[PDB]
RNA sequence: GAGAAGGUGCGCCGGCUAGGGUGAAGGAUUUACUCCGUAAGCUCUGGCUGGUCGAAGAUACCAGGCCGCUGCGACUGUUU
RNA sequence: GGGGGACGGUUACCACGGAGUGAUUCAUGACUGGGGUGAAGUCGUAACAAGGUAGCCGUAGGGGAACCUGCGGCUGGAUC
RNA sequence: UAGUUGGUGGGGUAAAGGCCUACCAAGGCGACGAUCCGUAACUGGUCUGAGAGGAUGAUCAGUCACACUGGAACUGAGACACGGUCCAGACUCCUACGGGAGGCAGCAGUGGGGAAUAUUGGACAAUGGGCGAAAGCCUGAUCCAGCCAUGCCGCGUGUGUGAAGAAGGUCUUCGGAUUGUAAAGCACUUUAAGUUGGGAGGAAGGGCAGUAAGUUAAUACCUUGCUGUUUUGACGUUACCAACAGAAUAAGCACCGGCUAACUUCGUGCCAGCAGCCGCGGUAAUACGAAGGGUGCAAGCGUUAAUCGGAAUUACUGGGCGUAAAGCGCGCGUAGGUGGUUCAGCAAGUUGGAUGUGAAAUCCCCGGGCUCAACCUGGGAACUGCAUCCAAAACUACUGAGCUAGAGUACGGUAGAGGGUGGUGGAAUUUCCUGUGUAGCGGUGAAAUGCGUAGAUAUAGGAAGGAACACCAGUGGCGAAGGCGACCACCUGGACUGAUACUGACACUGAGGUGCGAAAGCGUGGGGAGCAAACAGGAUUAGAUACCCUGGUAGUCCACGCCGUAAACGAUGUCGACUAGCCGUUGGGAUCCUUGAGAUCUUAGUGGCGCAGCUAACGCGAUAAGUCGACCGCCUGGGGAGU
């Protein structure tokens, strides 16, 4: 009895770059599918599939600049029972804006960068370095 | 502690009292006093200390000390006591202001005259 | 323990207002030492409001004094 | 003269005061139970090394006092 | 909690209502803390803080509540009325003894309390109120003075030159060093304070006269523009300006061992004394008392009292629980918290915007006035809020439909000291009976108490009775934990493993509440082999209640009921998901050449090492103390005290 899915696809990719893994592959949903979309085009993995038919998973292969990986850190913020909602003005900024924030908006799941621009508050889900 | 204990028993800021029971809440107080001792400190110590008993006007009967060199201080004399927590001695928390109503200060004191009470010559 | 302690109400005269019990005029019908069931009467309970008389309303005979500490014997009982 | 009004009368409501029985809170009390400290003093040497009977925890019984013995558990047990 | 909680009928009040009354009905509130106890006027704001917060409600402003104590109404637009009325009480005073009088929590003031808090001022000129509008009259609210280093801000107490480096002081290696250009000496300067002269602004009006407009029937009156003339200031010797005198009129306070800026001599010798903590003082003290010197601040400096910081030391932002304090003895479960996966709807949360509001002051920003500053003041932002509308739809909620990965059922199949109720064994111990046999047995560092010819120990035969269950037996099993070992029957719970169908999220945790709780102990009844607290004797011993020895009772055993704690231990709450390896072992399927002392792989347990990683360290390390989630319990210096 898993309560929160979201929380252990960071747990997996957190792992595996420590086990200097390559491919790793978690069960899907229709929110991890498109928070996986915006680690790309930030660029933090290769890519991503959807490759099943009743079971649909989700295989992520991970990047390595050097010996250390390209993501160094990542927590969950809004975590179930806590439920964490910011409008624009008290939006954070990690690292003076070096890190990128994941806000699921009124307009979708996007970044920090691109809500703030276009004035949309909402709820923050993670802090990637 | 989760959020969801705390929203049920909320942190409860524990609190102090004063080291100074008497007095309460000013800064001298007169009193007449009643004994003149002469006790004898803890053990690192050796010497002979100098405490006189005081009954104030709140009806409370506390040791006191007297600082200085020499004291005029028979019985039934008022005084002005402070507070102040001496160390040395057990039981002793409060000071006596020299030089105020009775007690008259010292003599011949050239350094730091503002404390005991000693005129300018 | 305990009706602990302690306190209020109570007479006559009307005005209303709840009943209770017998009952039978009748019907049910098993037709007869039978089932139901009225009116009027008698009868036993009550309620809530007015008036009124006296120093005095359980007006007489009738009938708990109460409480606090302690010795001894568990108690009702029995004995010169 | 009526009407109406006042003043008296009387009932309701009500403060002070008076009564009984309780709670609760401070103030104080002959004598008693422990605790903390101190520096003298006496009786021992229980614990720390296998502290000279391995210690501790629960429980019962005993004893000037540390404590001892019984039953069960523990290594926070050292020699091999 | 019985006008208590509703209903009905009637009253009552400016106005809805148990506000009140008569009957009807038996409700209402409460662990989201009612009721009761203890304290306290709340708010805009002040004080700390980087912030979140934490304390606190002096002066200024808004609201409430009282006017010696307890009641009560009248009058009236509006009081249940601070200088009104009636009553009762307490307390002062008057009196011809019959009776009366009074209420500074208005401004001053006295007494008292206390560590502690001001003059029996000046006026109505200003702004305001009340009455009359006709001027005027009242005003201890206001505007002003007096007192107090009670606080913030500003200015003085001179400036330059001057080394014979003077005396004088202190220290010294006796040479000097230092106080020090500091003085003295010389040349200038005069703010404030003192003295003299001058001198605004706070003044708008009112009176009187004249004139022009509109009112009218009558520019008679009156109202209004305007003109002319006259009069007004408590402050007040006003701010401000000019002149004169002359360096004259004017500096303390704490500290100097470390935190902590700044040091050496002289007294004193465990004395006196010092202290915010560490701690100094027993004859050389940079800590006590002095003297020089020096450092900090200044018209002030120090101590005491009291809050917030530092304190991530109540941790929302921002901590912990293997051994430092801290995981309930273990389960099941109500309220509550959290929710796998596809669509669809909805818009309660959420985001964006608009409007109404959030008193003025205060804080902040840009300006403007007082010679500057404090102070005064214009414009903006802000006041994080609450409410009403409009839109968006990712996520949560709600609603509608599905899916099978969680969870549960049906079917084969194994393994087990898992329970309960009876039954039956064999070895050994003791008591008893009987034979043989004859001098010691038993015990201990060594002995003694004890048991023995009244025939013991030994030895053989027999009987009775009680409890424990060698070997197998193992880091081995099972149980939720405590616990559970003879064999068989009897009922009876759960786990593993395989295949296959079905239900379609039915799940997790759990304050309170409910259960099962070693051993010792307690109650009634059984039963009495051994062992054995209490106890008795011997020995050891300065002493020995103790260890050691010989005896020995409750108890241990069974049935029924109770108690509820343990180092109840993995000193580690339950549940779920990921993360290098190697060697063992229980049970169960696989695949596999087949003879295996087989092989490899996979789940459910149970052990030994080990890399990353974490840790104060020790050490854990797929059975985490590693990386992360959901809910619960608990910790806040040591004693006092789990009392
Ligand atoms: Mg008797
Ligand atoms: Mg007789
Ligand atoms: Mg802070
Ligand atoms: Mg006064
Ligand atoms: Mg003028
Ligand atoms: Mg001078
Ligand atoms: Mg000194
Ligand atoms: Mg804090
Ligand atoms: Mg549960
Ligand atoms: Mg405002
Ligand atoms: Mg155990
Ligand atoms: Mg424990």
């Amino acid at each position: 009895s898993m309560q929160d899915p979201l929380a252990d696809m960071l747990t997996r990719i957190r792992n595996a770059q420590m086990a200097e893994k390559t491919v790793v592959s978690m069960p899907s949903s229709k929110l991890k599918a498109a928070v996986a979309k915006v680690l790309k085009d930030e660029g933090y993995i290769a890519d991503f599939q959807i490759s099943s038919e009743v079971k649909p998973q989700l295989s992520i292969e991970l990047k390595y600049f050097e010996g250390k990986p390209v993501i160094e850190e990542v927590k969950r913020i809004s975590r179930p029972g806590l439920r964490q909602y910011k409008s624009v003005e008290q939006l954070p900024k990690v690292r003076g804006g070096l890190g990128v924030s994941i806000v699921s908006t009124n307009k979708g799941v996007m970044t920090d960068r691109a809500a703030r621009a276009a004035g949309v508050g909402g709820e923050v889900l993670c802090t990637v370095f | 502690a989760t959020i969801n204990q705390l929203v049920r028993k909320p942190r409860k800021r524990m609190v102090d009292k004063s080291d100074v029971p008497a007095l309460q809440n000013c800064p001298q107080r007169r009193g007449v006093c009643t004994r003149v001792y002469t006790t004898t400190p803890k053990k690192p110590n050796s010497a002979l200390r100098k405490v006189c008993r005081v009954r104030l006007t709140n009806g409370f009967e506390v040791s006191s000390y007297i600082g200085g060199e020499g004291h005029n201080l028979q019985e039934h004399s008022v005084v002005l006591i402070r507070g102040g927590r001496v160390k040395d001695l057990p039981g002793v928390r409060y000071h006596t202001v020299r030089g105020s109503l009775d007690t008259s200060g010292v003599k011949d004191r050239k350094q730091g005259r503002s404390k005991y009470g000693a005129k300018r010559p």
